[PDB]
């Protein structure tokens, strides 16, 4: 017997999914209270490379 | 036998009794039901007809209308 496939949850997710893929988000690492402001530079520098 | 009766009844210039009539009309139908559910059947899908996401191993696409 017929069995039709009339899904309407992929537009839905394929939305969802858009959004997500348009605001990337990653890390950032700030330094700390106490630390000297350039204490990030050099790590952040070694993930945003790899 | 009851539907012979009937059949026969005239060549003794009879009229058959009410309760034979009834039940060779009775009979008779009894006869075919078993048959007539045998032959009830639904045809197949036709000529056309999507072969259907749903359904896997395509075989022949769309529907087959012979197999």
């Amino acid at each position: 017997q017929y069995r039709g496939q009339f899904d309407v949850v992929r537009p839905v997710v394929r939305k969802l999914v858009s959004e997500m893929r348009q605001n990337p988000i990653d890390v950032l690492y700030r330094p700390k209270d106490g630390a000297r402001p350039d204490a990030a530079d050099v790590l952040m520098g070694m993930y945003r490379t790899d | 036998f009851h539907n012979l009766a009937c059949r026969i009844a005239p060549d003794y210039a009879l009229e058959a009794t009410a309760k034979i009539i009834a039940t060779a009309k009775y009979g008779k139908e009894l006869l075919y039901k078993q048959t007539a559910i045998s032959r009830a059947k639904r045809a197949p899908y036709p000529s056309r007809m999507p072969t259907g996401s749903g359904n896997s191993f395509p075989n022949l696409n769309e529907w087959h209308y012979f197999p």
